RNA sequence: GUUAAUGUAGCUUAAUACAAAGCAAAGCACUGAAAAUGCUUAGAUGGAUAUCCCAUAAACA
């Protein structure tokens, strides 16, 4: 079971993880246009 | 599937009403009843403050806050005096005052009614002020003129109305150096009249320029020299006369309009409201 | 004494001297739509991708008060222009600019999903501590 | 190099004014799916006048 200090730290980078593929997508779909 | 669905009742409310603004052929209830280098600069800042971890880690805990007195500084250097121009002209003044013409203005006039010597009460865009709070006259901080008008307030004619205290001759900020040509007056509001506007207008000045015209005998207590038209005097000083600065409130009836028509205006208080067998069964339904 | 004399009927001109007495109409048509129109001011909430903005709607269709993120001000100030604190700020900008303009009344009709939302809610905590009031007076028949 | 494209963020001649906008798109929660809804995520002038332009990529080459 994870700590409120884990879910914390993982909160933060969870959202970089969201951001990360929210970027790919977006070159992922301007790449299958091209 | 082919048919556009607002995901929202409102957006088609939104859309709908922008729809019932247009005039359009089937009928709609309007018409029966009618520079560029300092925001790259800004930019910077903002992607710092986006960068900035405290700001993110608030926004997620919902606990960030955002002083209202450092915005209300910003708002009005940067798009304040267009939103001073909505409000005077919502309000009437402009029609009023000028007879249609439109200013936007330039100076961010502020004014406010001192309460003795601990306080002053602003006065605001539409504010309210009690004529108990009008009793003496107020501060403004902003050659120049500055003009005081009680738009509604006249009691015998629509287009007239009635000067509080004129200056002329304004020397940059500081208005004691003005010349006193009509000398204060409190607001006597009628009562039952409801909300009248008071419009402090501020315009600019070329050349100094002597309104031996305006001026008026220091104490006067009589109507019948205070009413004037602000058209007419502005299109007589039009040429160096441009207005730039706004201020006006809304003042009620109160019991100090008493005192000031009895005390010192020694006339009656006004009052108005607005209001909202045979020859005989002939005349009678039997017959 | 001759200032006594006083006419027997005022002029008074002023738009809002009527509404802000109370005996201005208010409109009682729209019978066949909803919601009512019996509100002499609406507050107008639009949320867009990036940015959440409050308009104060006269039933003439000028607003009066118009509270928006994109605003220079505001946003320096503000960490995201969508946010729920960000509806919360927004509340109470577009109260302190309700504030500037001296309107304290506005009728306020939120959406199921709109009113369930915790950043209106949010921001409509943030309206009444700072005194707009969500419901407007009564007309004066 | 000749012709020609083509250069605010997927889209927009939104904008150069008071904002670089609106829209599309995105994480998580909510479990038929979808949609809706709550809470959240990321961004552009690759560039000028007040047409060339370098970059890019084509037919000529």
């Amino acid at each position: 079971e994870h700590s409120p200090e884990e879910s914390e730290r993982r909160a933060l980078l969870l959202k970089r993880w969201a951001l990360f593929k929210q970027q790919e997508h977006e070159m992922e779909r301007d790449a299958i246009r091209s | 599937e082919r048919l556009e669905k607002y995901r929202s009742f409102e957006r088609y409310r939104r859309r709908a009403e922008q729809e019932a603004r247009a005039p359009h052929w089937w009928r709609t209830y309007r018409e029966h009843f009618v520079r560029t280098q300092k925001l790259l600069e800004r930019k910077h800042f903002l992607r710092e403050l986006r960068a900035n971890v405290e700001e993110e880690r608030a926004a997620r805990l919902r606990t960030a806050s955002i002083p209202l007195e450092a915005v209300r500084a910003e708002w009005e250097r940067t798009c304040g005096p267009y939103h001073k121009q909505r409000l005077a002209e919502y309000y009437g003044l402009y029609r009023d005052l000028f007879h249609g013409a439109t200013f936007v203005p330039w100076v961010p006039l502020h004014v406010a009614y001192a309460v003795g010597e601990e306080d002053l009460i602003p006065v605001y865009h539409g504010n309210e002020v009690t004529p108990t709070e009008a009793s003496r006259a107020p501060e403004v901080t902003y050659l120049w003129t500055l003009l005081f008008i009680n738009l509604d307030g006249h009691l015998l004619e629509p287009d007239a109305e009635y000067v509080h205290w004129l200056l002329t001759n304004i020397p940059s900020n500081r208005v004691a150096e003005g010349q006193e040509t009509c000398p204060y007056l409190p607001p006597f509001p009628a009562r039952g009249s409801g909300f009248h506007r008071f419009a402090f207008l501020l315009f600019k000045q070329d050349k100094p320029i002597n309104f031996s015209e305006d001026t008026r005998p220091s104490p006067c207590y009589q109507l019948a020299q205070r009413t004037f038209r602000t058209f007419d005097f502005y299109k007589r000083h039009q040429e160096a006369m441009t207005p730039a600065g706004l201020a006006f409130f809304q003042c009620r009836w109160d019991d100090s309009v008493t005192h000031t028509f009895h005390q010192l205006l020694d006339m009656r208080e006004p009052v108005f409201e607005f209001v909202r067998l045979r020859y005989l069964d002939r005349y009678r339904d039997s017959h | 004494k001759e200032n006594e004399a006083v006419a027997p009927e005022f002029t008074n001109r002023n738009p809002r001297n009527l509404e802000l007495l109370g005996v201005a109409r208010k409109e009682r048509g729209w019978a066949t739509v909803w919601p009512n129109r019996e509100f002499w001011h609406r507050l107008r909430v639009v949320k867009t991708q990036h940015h959440v903005e409050a308009f104060v709607e006269h039933l003439n269709g000028q607003v009066v008060v118009s509270a928006s993120t994109r605003e220079w001000a505001i946003k320096k100030h503000l960490y995201s222009t969508r946010n729920v604190v960000a509806c919360e700020s927004i509340g109470r900008v577009l109260a302190q600019r309700c504030l500037e303009a001296g309107i304290n009344f506005m009728v306020y009709q939120p959406t199921p999903w709109e009113a369930s939302s915790d950043s209106i809610k949010r921001l409509q905590n943030a309206m009444t501590e700072s005194g707009v009031m969500l419901r407007e007076p009564r007309r004066i028949y």
